[PDB]
RNA sequence: GAAGCUACCAUCUGUGGGAUUAUGACUGAACGCCUCUAAGUCAGAAUCCCGCCCAGGCGGAACGAUACGGCAGCGCCGAGGAGCCUCGGUUGGCCUCGGAUAGCCGGUCCCCCGCGGGGUCCGGUGCGGAGAGCCCUUCGUCCCGGGAAACGGGGCGCGGCCGGA
RNA sequence: AUAGCGACGUCGCUUUUUGAUCCUUCGAUGUCGGCUCUUCCUAUCAUUGUGAAGCAGAAUUCACCAAGCGUUGGAUUGUUC
RNA sequence: UAAGGCGCCCGAUGCCGACGCUCAUCAGACCCCAGAAAAGGUGUUGGUUGAUAUAGACAGCAGGAUGGUGGCCAUGGAAGUCGGAAUCCGCUAAGGAGUGUGUAACAACUCACCUGCCGAAUCAACUAGCCCUGAAAAUGGAUGGCGCUGGAGCGUCGGG
RNA sequence: GGGAAGGCCCGGCGGGGAAGGUGGCCCGGGGGGACGCCUCGCCGGCGGGCGCGACCCCUCC
């Protein structure tokens, strides 16, 4: 079954191309594999864009199928897409990936040191729990 | 013509040189879809030589300039009247496309002609390009996009960038 | 350091080209479960192609003529050989770095097998097209070990299911322990979260 | 041209229930259960509407070549529903000129033996498909009844026992002998 | 005329399956009906492939015995002892479900069958139970303190029990 | 008209007939037949499985998958024929 | 850089290349060049022209499908159905001196045409792309090979 | 083309138009939420049901 459709007013996340990594709102469907979109608030000038480079999110905001950028921005601000996107888990994973990429060598060493303890404690406690479960089974 | 890249629309006006017979020959204007102004002028001379008794040696390009799209943010339906050469005989046709720019629609027309009839740019003679209302549209491939509540999914997304993780332990997912 | 590939779902030539390039580049490659490989085009077409290959033999002495191997592993081996300069020492040394197998032998069943998305059927073929199974093609061309390998694969699958269940149980213990000890491993977690290894 | 959407809906009666796991459908009713998968069609099946009222088939972005599969899926599902609620009864008759055709049923309707087909010393032995029951019709001189739930199985058995009796090396326009499907109805009528 | 060779000039023996071609069909749309075809399904042969049969690979397997009694040569072990010559490449490991893709993955008692398999429900889903990942992480030693551990670490240090074709 | 044929036309295929040419060979590639022996082709005479007849049966036509297996013994002639 | 190329052989697309077309039980794949035509396809994709359809079509399922008259010349027999011209009228919602099957002739069936149910698009005739039929030779065999079908094929194109 | 669009200020404001018709209205159904018909749950209570007839009584999507 399909849950994410392409209609007027859906928010999609651009994966690659000029505006890579930005949200955008679908205004119209030009053709089978091209849509007229704009990110009035995410800094993306109104333009055409292929379907091959956007990934659909589960955010819908209402405006007519050819409304101008004024009304598109009005609907975007009214629905407050930015904070909800920042709060969703998708953006959290993206932001964490960006953090890991940005990490320099000193924080790499610090992360190694912290992970050593984290794994050691977890492994010891897991051994304790496994022994306890075995004793309970016996 | 070599339909290189995306075409551009040029307004080209030309006239015969003044002669003792007539001081001021009438100026003739034409719309040329071309990669650049040089080939635009060449096509203008070709068409005007077919139409009138005019040649480049006995004429002059009074003006030649690109005409920009009037509304490049409104998706429009374009009807194109076209004249092309097959392997046996020549035919007139009318085709509709859906795009934001007249030049983009004409480029789509050239690519579609090459794909469907193996006709080449030196065979296609473009005749008329008009904005056509959705009620006046008559090709179903364009008409099916005329509704307020358009809605369709992307069913089978094929994995691109197949080579960046050239060896990956997942079998990729095609349902998003 | 050896690249272990799984054949199931991969296309013959598409996988063979990548394997040949990797082998020529010096890497040791072992491809496994060759009878799961599939070829585009319908089964009758592919069977006809293999029969046409079978028909090619030296008229005066077939014993010296082309050798038509019937096992799927050897079929894949030969189509890989077709993409290497096997008449030279470099090509022969490369070809010696490749190992093919039907099913999954004991040296490799207890290992993680890699996957090549650039040669996968689900990626390279639209669903409306027809494909053929190399295992069935070989079996009804004259491969004699389709059933034995099937039973052995069934045994391997039923053992791997037990191993995977044990892995699931052990990890679940791991997660329960993690949420149990979050109290005293919290100060070790915010650093990973700030550097984006745990969010 | 690829159509944006092609859909068609099927209404199911109250006495029968339908459960689908992806593209395989299971139909359960008074006469039994029928299962059929459709993984070779690649369209969308939805059991929309509480009270299991309807089953909808969707196809997005399909040319005319695969647009035909929607109605064939719907027809297959309707046939499964009909065979589950009512069942399928294929009635066939044996036509002969001189030699009577002696048909005897064994394995409680699973095997059909045909003898004396044009003075034949050979004995035709045809096995029914699993779930198809053969019988000799009462209140009729010579007629066979095939009972089943799967229309494909019943009709395949009928075709098998029809093609088992064909004249060889003779004018089939004159030697009109054999068993032919007289009509195809249901076990019980509405 | 022995023996031996030897003759349709004597006598004996000569095989079974599978996918399918042509063709005939089932269900069934496209195209309200129809249709062997488009998706799916069936029967199908001196053909094809294999079996039976002949050979047996710079292809493997199991098993037996493995060099005196004056010398001796051998096999296994002593985490057995120093070395000498020669051939090189390498410069951290990942020890594993099956598989789908017009769908998947993980928990669950709230139920049903034989710990496993189903049902409901709850979570994730551009895969944070991720290979775009995980694990180990090495300058060394000496004092005192805090955090984790007291169940842990190390032992051809041990004797057994299972685990594998 | 089209079971089976097919006029007046017109489009092809083959190199098992003959031509046309003269590229190789004249410090030589032994130049007709028959005998013997193997393999290959199908444009299928028979046999296996089919479809169509102006196919009642018998016989016989036309067509399809198809070269697996067979295709003889003699008079006359150096003959191929 | 030219010409030519960039899946592997084999240096170069390991571009998140663009738009389409095409399934081949003989696919196709680059000047010279190394193999094919006339004629066809309800395979599929475009295009041209003309029709009829809420005064309710196209299917499909059902009812009618009449008198003069078995029209005239005819043949042994021709009632419509082998033959020669014409083809009228009243009844009609409609019926042709007849579209076909059938008998020696009838008979009978059936069609043109009109009605009932169903309620929105449906018919043709051409034309051009790819694919398919046409398409048969001898040692086993050659888009250079492997192989390729979200193309590594065909057409138009872009960066590198 | 002394850039073509575009942005902001409801710019104001002049009139006009249909449609890929927003509300509104009419018809139809998929519904539900008040759950108004049974069944359990604790004669009064709330929660359990993953309850069960509704029907223009509305009432929302
Ligand atoms: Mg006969
Ligand atoms: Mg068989
Ligand atoms: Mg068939
Ligand atoms: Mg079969
Ligand atoms: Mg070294
Ligand atoms: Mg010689
Ligand atoms: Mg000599
Ligand atoms: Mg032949
Ligand atoms: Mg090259």
């Amino acid at each position: 079954v399909f849950r994410r459709f392409v209609e007027v007013g859906r928010v999609a996340y651009v994966s690659f191309g000029p505006h890579a990594g930005k949200l955008v709102a679908i205004v119209d469907v030009i053709d089978q594999n091209r849509a007229l979109v704009d990110g009035p608030c995410t800094r993306v000038r109104r333009q055409a864009m292929p379907f091959k480079c956007m990934q659909l999110t589960d955010f819908i905001l209402k405006f007519p199928h050819s409304a101008r950028q004024k009304y598109v921005r009005k609907a975007w601000e009214k629905a407050d897409i930015n904070t909800k996107w920042a709060a969703t888990r998708w953006a959290k994973k993206i932001e964490a990936r960006e953090r890991k990429a940005k990490m320099t060598d000193f924080d790499r060493y610090k992360v190694m040191k912290a992970k050593k303890m984290r794994n050691r404690i977890i492994k010891n406690e897991v051994k304790k729990l496994q022994r306890a479960a075995l004793l309970k089974a016996s | 013509m070599k339909a290189s890249g995306t075409l551009r629309e040029y307004k080209v006006v030309g006239r015969c040189l003044p002669t003792p017979k007539c001081r001021t020959p009438p100026l003739y204007r034409m719309r040329i879809f071309a990669p650049n102004h040089v080939v635009a002028k060449s096509r203008f001379w070709y068409f005007v030589s077919q139409l009138k008794k005019m040649k480049k040696s006995s004429g002059e390009i009074v003006y030649c300039g690109q005409v920009f799209e009037k509304s490049p943010l409104r998706v429009k339906n374009f009807g194109i009247w076209l004249r092309y050469d097959s392997r046996s005989g020549t035919h007139n046709m009318y085709r509709e496309y859906r795009d934001l720019t007249t030049a983009g629609a004409v480029t789509q027309c050239y690519r579609d002609m090459g794909a469907r009839h193996r006709a080449r740019a030196h065979s296609i003679q473009i005749m008329k390009v008009e904005e056509i209302a959705a009620s006046k549209c008559r090709r179903p491939a364009v008409k099916q996009f005329h509704d307020s509540k358009i809605k369709f999914p992307l069913p089978h997304r094929v994995l691109r960038r197949q080579h960046k993780p050239r060896f990956t332990t997942k079998r990729p997912n095609t349902f998003f | 350091q050896v690249l272990v590939l799984d054949g199931r779902g991969h296309l013959l030539g598409r996988l063979a080209a990548i394997v040949a390039k990797q082998v020529l580049l010096g890497r040791k490659v072992v491809v496994v479960r060759c009878e799961g490989i599939n070829i585009s085009g319908n089964f009758y077409r592919n069977k006809l192609k293999y029969l046409a290959f079978l028909r090619k033999r030296m008229n005066t002495n077939p014993s010296r003529g082309p050798y038509h191997f019937r096992a799927p592993s050897r079929i894949f081996w030969r189509t890989v050989r077709g993409m290497l300069p096997h008449k030279t020492k470099r090509g022969q040394a490369a070809l010696d770095r490749l190992k093919v197998f039907d099913g999954i032998p004991p040296p490799y069943d207890k290992k993680k097998r890699m996957v090549v998305p650039a040669a996968l059927k689900v990626v390279r073929l639209k669903p409306t097209r027809k494909f053929a199974y190399l295992g069935r093609l070989a079996h009804e061309v004259g491969w004699k070990y389709q059933a034995v390998t099937a039973t052995l694969e069934e045994k391997r699958k039923e053992k791997a299911k037990i191993h995977y269940r044990k892995k699931k149980q052990l990890m679940r213990l791991r997660k329960q322990a993690e949420k149990n000890v979050e109290k005293k491993i919290s100060k070790f977690t915010d650093v990973l979260k700030t550097h984006g290894l745990l969010v | 041209m690829k159509t944006i959407l092609s859909n068609q809906t099927v209404d199911i009666p109250e006495n029968v229930d339908i459960s689908l796991k992806g593209r395989t459908v299971i139909v359960k009713g008074p006469r039994g259960t029928l299962r059929r998968d459709f993984n070779h069609i690649n369209v969308e099946l939805s059991l929309l509407g509480k009270k299991k009222k309807r089953l909808r088939v969707d196809k997005w972005w399909g040319n005319r070549k695969e647009l035909a599969t929607v109605r064939t899926i719907c027809s297959h599902v309707q046939n499964m529903i009909k065979g589950v609620t009512l069942g399928f009864r294929y009635k066939m008759r044996s036509v002969y000129a001189h030699f009577p055709i002696n048909v005897v049923i064994q394995e409680n309707g699973s095997l059909v033996e045909i003898r004396n087909f044009l003075g034949e010393k050979y004995i035709r032995r045809v096995r029914m498909r699993p779930g198809v029951a053969c019988s000799v019709s009462q209140a009729q001189k010579d007629e066979l009844v095939l009972e089943g739930n799967d229309i494909e199985l019943v009709s395949n058995s009928a075709a098998l026992i029809q093609q088992a009796t064909t004249v060889k090396n003779k004018d089939i326009r004159k030697f009109l002998d054999g068993i032919y499907v007289s009509e195809k109805g249901t076990v019980q009528q509405a």
